[PDB]
């Protein structure tokens, strides 16, 4: 990460429903298909 | 008697018609969404 | 009707809505091929 | 609500009806879980 | 096949924030909270053992007692995908 | 004249709407539907 | 004429009031701000 604004602004800007990291068709939770455009909200990922 | 007796074959069970109608994003669903909806249907029909 | 079964059987299986045959089956698990109701009815090379 | 005159809209019948477009506002949420497996508390004061 | 195209543009005149979203309710879960282990034999590049029978028996034993496993012929220069089973019961399985 | 209809049928016309989007997805085309609903026949008898 | 815009912009400025306080704190001076935003382009497509 780079420092451009303060930590509060960076944190408020991170949570913006990033793209998914799985598949919604297979039954084994494979890797994300390249090109699949679906946005899922990812809490507790920016907090580690 | 012909009426009110013909409609029983057209009427499906409410316990199944309700969640099916509720989950109408695009009509056809993938295997994952279909399985989730099936678990919902079982839970519902066992109870109501 | 009575069905035979081993003596040391998981009792937790009978605590919910179960299937008497011992393995789940049916046509409700499909999505690509019609020759799968015969696949998941006796094939013991894959898990339940 | 509070002290404002807000609109209250539930667009599901005027739009996204009899169409193949998926209705938005049904986004997903990714949650993770962690559990210990073989921990043994090596303490006589704790094994009670 | 005629095609009809119309360009448009937008902008937010926000000195601060103007819209808020919140997850109100929860619908049915999608993934399954099952017990599916992760098979590390899906990758290549590590330093292998000096005896091929060792690693072959190792992979065989690891495939025994699991659900997802690499296909037996082991196609060189491939993706090493597991064999597609039949229909799913209650949702997509999640690895551990 | 209903004892001589000899497998008649009735039909009408309704079409489904659609929307317009752009991006990494194919263009959308209007679709019209044509359906017919057959006629079932039953009789009524009362003795004397 | 939306086909030819080539990065349209918009601009607005803001001022900030100050309060007269004295003591150990150093003196203040009125401050002004200047911000400029760009436009975002997106097409829409349909078939026939």
């Amino acid at each position: 990460v780079n420092t451009n604004c303060n930590t509060l602004d960076r944190l408020l800007m991170e949570a913006k429903a990033v793209a998914s990291q799985s598949s919604t068709d297979t039954e084994y939770q494979f890797k994300r298909p390249p090109g699949s455009t679906e946005m899922t909200q990812d809490p507790c990922g920016l907090f580690q | 008697d012909q009426l009110l007796g013909v409609l029983l074959e057209k009427a499906p069970p409410l316990s199944l018609l309700s969640p099916i109608n509720k989950f109408q994003p695009e009509g056809h669903l993938n295997r994952v969404a279909r399985a989730a909806l099936l678990s919902d249907l079982k839970r519902r029909v066992c109870a109501d | 009707e009575f069905v035979a079964m081993p003596v040391s059987t998981d009792l937790q299986y009978f605590r919910t809505a179960c299937n008497p045959r011992g393995r789940a089956s049916g046509m409700l698990y499909m999505g690509d091929r019609d020759a799968d109701i015969e696949a998941i009815m006796f094939d013991h090379t894959q898990s339940d | 609500v509070g002290d404002k005159l807000v609109f209250l809209e539930a667009l599901e019948r005027r739009v996204y009806q009899a169409t193949r477009v998926a209705y938005p506002l049904i986004g997903n949420i990714d949650i993770t879980f962690i559990m210990p497996m073989g921990v043994f508390q090596a303490n006589s004061m704790d094994r009670y | 096949n005629f095609t009809l195209t119309q360009p448009r543009a937008h902008v937010d005149l926000g000195v601060g924030y103007t819209a808020v979203c919140a997850t109100a309710a929860l619908r049915c879960p999608l993934t399954d909270m099952g017990n599916t282990a992760q098979n590390l034999f899906f990758s290549r590049g590590g330093v292998p053992m000096l005896h091929d029978n060792v690693t072959e028996s190792l992979r065989r034993i690891t495939a025994s007692g699991g659900r997802l496993n690499p296909t037996e012929p082991l196609p060189i220069f491939g993706g090493l995908r597991p064999a597609t089973s039949a229909g799913i019961a209650r949702g997509q399985a999640s690895v551990c | 004249e209903l004892a001589y209809v000899r497998d008649g049928v009735i039909q009408f016309e309704v079409q489904q709407p659609m929307i317009a989007r752009d991006g990494p997805h194919p263009v959308d085309q209007p679709v019209h539907n044509y359906m017919v609903k057959r006629i079932h026949k039953r009789s009524l008898s009362a003795a004397f």
